[PDB]
Parts: C-alpha cells; structure tokens; sequence
C-alpha cells in the first residue's frame, strides 16, 4: 500500500513538471487564486528567455534584423530592472514584442541547440498578446510552464487506486553519498526522465560525450545495479513533441553518428528506445517499462501514469 | 556504488540556470556587445 517513487534524470528532463502534473491529476491542482500568484514568475521567465537569446546573439555574433532593436535590447535591461514584480508596462511589452519579432532574434532562437535556452521560452513569448495585458490571469498551463528555483528534495504525496504514493524529485541540487543512499532506501519504482529533444545539443567545452550519452550512462548504471532487483524501472522518453518538430531539420546523426535510418519521428524515436533498453544486461529477469511522453501534456501524463500504476500493482 | 553518485550529481545538475525563478540583479547585467 505504501509506494516510494524516485524521479531521476538530467536537469531540464521534465522531473518537476511531472511533479506538478501529479498535483493537477491526483491532488487539488491550482485554483484561480493560486494561479494569480504565479504572475510574477511568468513575467520573469519571459524576460529571462528573451535575455538569454540576446546574450547568445552577442556570443554568436548574430546581428539584429533592424538596428533599432539594439536600443530596444538596451532598454529591456532598464525596464526589467525598473521592476514592479508582477506587472508589465506598455513600454516593456512593446520592447519584448519587437525583439521577439526581430529577424535576427529569430535567427538566434532557431540556433538554440548552440546555447542553453529553456523550453518554456517559445511558449510564453508566442503568447505575449494574452500575457502582457494588465488583466492577465495565468491559466493552469501557464502555471505548469513556470520555472522556479527550489531548496533541495521535493516531495508530493497523493493517494491513487488505494495506494499511498511518495514521489521524490532530488533535482539539480548536489547531494552527498548519504542523502542518495537514504533516497534509494525503500524505493518501489524509479522513473527515469530523458529529454528526447536533447539529441542535437552542442557538446559543452569540458564534455567528452553528449547529453544523451550521459543520460544513457546513468541509466545503464541505475538499471543494472543489483540493489534495484525488485525496483520497477520506468523510462520516460520525454519531450516527444519537441523531438518530432526537430527531427525534420536536425539529423539524429548529430547524437548517434552510426544511425542509418530515416529522419522520420517513428524510426528515430524507436532507435533511441533501443539504445536505452539495450543497456539492460539482465534482459531475462528485468523489464524496462518505457513510455513516450510530453510532460507538459496533462492528458498524456494521466494516461501514462495510469499504466505505470497498474504495473506497480501487478508487481506484488 | 560511488560511481552512481558521481554520475547522478553531474547528470542531474546540468541545463539552464539564470532562467529560473524571479528576476535577480545578476540576470540584468548588460551584455558587452550592447555597450
Ligand atoms: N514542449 C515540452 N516542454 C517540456 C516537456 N517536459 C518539460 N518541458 C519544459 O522543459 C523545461 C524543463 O522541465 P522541468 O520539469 O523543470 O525539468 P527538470 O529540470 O528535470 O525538473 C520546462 O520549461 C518545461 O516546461 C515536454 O514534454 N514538452
């Protein structure tokens, strides 16, 4: 009846989004009053996003389509600094709209695989008309899209199909060997999140293998560690929507030079599924439970988490 | 294994900071190319 769940996976893989989804699906979710509280973080996320892109234009030596935008860009830092946390002025709105629309800013945005741009950037910046209004109320999806900093381990608890779930997301905060051992102790299932769309990210300077291969190295280690014999290993191949949009223009050979298949969603996604499941060295004993997911899609998470729950039940 | 902890700490830390939470003073330092 008591079920301990550990979310693992790279930063930006979708862990805290899943946590939020469990709140929406299996807890009370977000009321309109709570949603109003996320307004400031929506604005900051939006501004961080366009700033991140402006910075990359500098590093990447991409010029603005129209040179007037440079003053907008200069102004953005002043106006964002003038603050009023939770409120966007007509002038800030204007500055951001004209930046997001600039052909150079767009050129840089399309080159996001060369730098680190969060996946909520397009979502907010494409919704500027709705968002910038002084009467704007964040929808549940807006809230789901928010990016907050956190203090260490996160835990939500909920009851589903008569089970007490404790879902732990350790997150990007560095933890000592002892904290991990405590986390691993008494674990029913591990959900390993993978950002599919990370396949085309440029190698960092100190990095020997690409993000996907590091994710694979970690998963090999978790999945084959004898301590997890009776632990249900669940693999979420996440950001499938973003993967489907990318696979057309960025070949999977960026990530897997040996890939000989086509660049259809179907063949390239299957290929990644095999790369992961083939790391299982105890194939006859151990079964990976793999789902392709869009963590920001509430329906999909609900469906997938339903199948996962049936798996944990049956494993008795 | 200690090998697993190395991987975990490395792999789970990665990605996009400076793009989380409320606006902070450091996030708003003008880019050099705009000076
Ligand atoms: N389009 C899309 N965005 C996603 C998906 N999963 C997560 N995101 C976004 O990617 C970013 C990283 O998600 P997050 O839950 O914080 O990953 P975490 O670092 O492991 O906690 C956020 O901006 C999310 O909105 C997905 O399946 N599709």
């Amino acid at each position: 009846r008591e079920v301990k769940l550990l979310l693992l996976g790279a930063g930006e893989s979708g862990k805290s989004t899943i946590v939020k989804q469990m709140k929406i699906i299996h807890e009370a979710g977000y009321s309109e009053e709570e949603c109003k509280q996320y307004k400031a973080v929506v604005y900051s996320n939006t501004i961080q996003s366009i700033i991140a892109i402006i910075r990359a234009m500098g590093r990447l030596k991409i010029d603005f389509g129209d040179s007037a935008r440079a003053d907008d860009a200069r102004q953005l830092f002043v106006l964002a600094g003038a603050a009023e946390e939770g409120f966007m002025t007509a002038e800030l709105a204007g500055v951001i709209k004209r930046l997001w629309k600039d052909s150079g800013v767009q050129a840089c945005f399309n080159r996001s695989r060369e730098y680190l741009l969060n996946d909520s950037a397009a979502y907010y910046l494409n919704d500027l008309d709705r968002i910038a209004q002084p009467n704007y109320i964040p929808t549940q999806q807006d809230v789901l899209r928010t990016r907050v900093k956190t203090t260490g381990i996160v835990e939500t608890h909920f009851t589903f199909k008569d089970l007490h779930f404790k879902m732990f997301d350790v997150g990007g905060q560095r933890s000592e060997r002892k904290k991990w051992i405590h986390c691993f102790e008494g674990v029913t299932a591990i959900i390993f999140c993978v950002a599919l769309s990370d396949y085309d990210l440029v190698l960092a300077e100190d990095e020997e293998m690409n993000r996907m291969h590091e994710s694979m190295k970690l998963f090999d280690s978790i999945c084959n560690n004898k301590w997890f014999t009776d632990t249900s290993i669940i693999l979420f191949l996440n950001k499938k929507d973003l993967f489907e949009e990318k696979i057309k223009k960025s070949p999977l050979t960026i990530c897997y030079p040996e890939y000989a298949g086509s660049n259809t969603y179907e063949e390239a996604a299957a290929y990644i599924q095999c790369q992961f499941e083939d790391l299982n060295k105890r194939k006859d004993t151990k079964e990976i439970y793999t789902h392709f997911t869009c963590a920001t899609d509430t329906k999909n998470v609900q469906f997938v988490f339903d199948a996962v729950t049936d798996v944990i039940i049956k494993n008795n | 294994i200690e090998g697993l902890v190395e991987l975990l700490n490395r792999v789970q830390s990665s990605g996009a900071h400076d793009q989380r939470g409320l606006l902070r003073k450091e996030d708003l330092v003008l880019p050099e190319f705009l000076q």
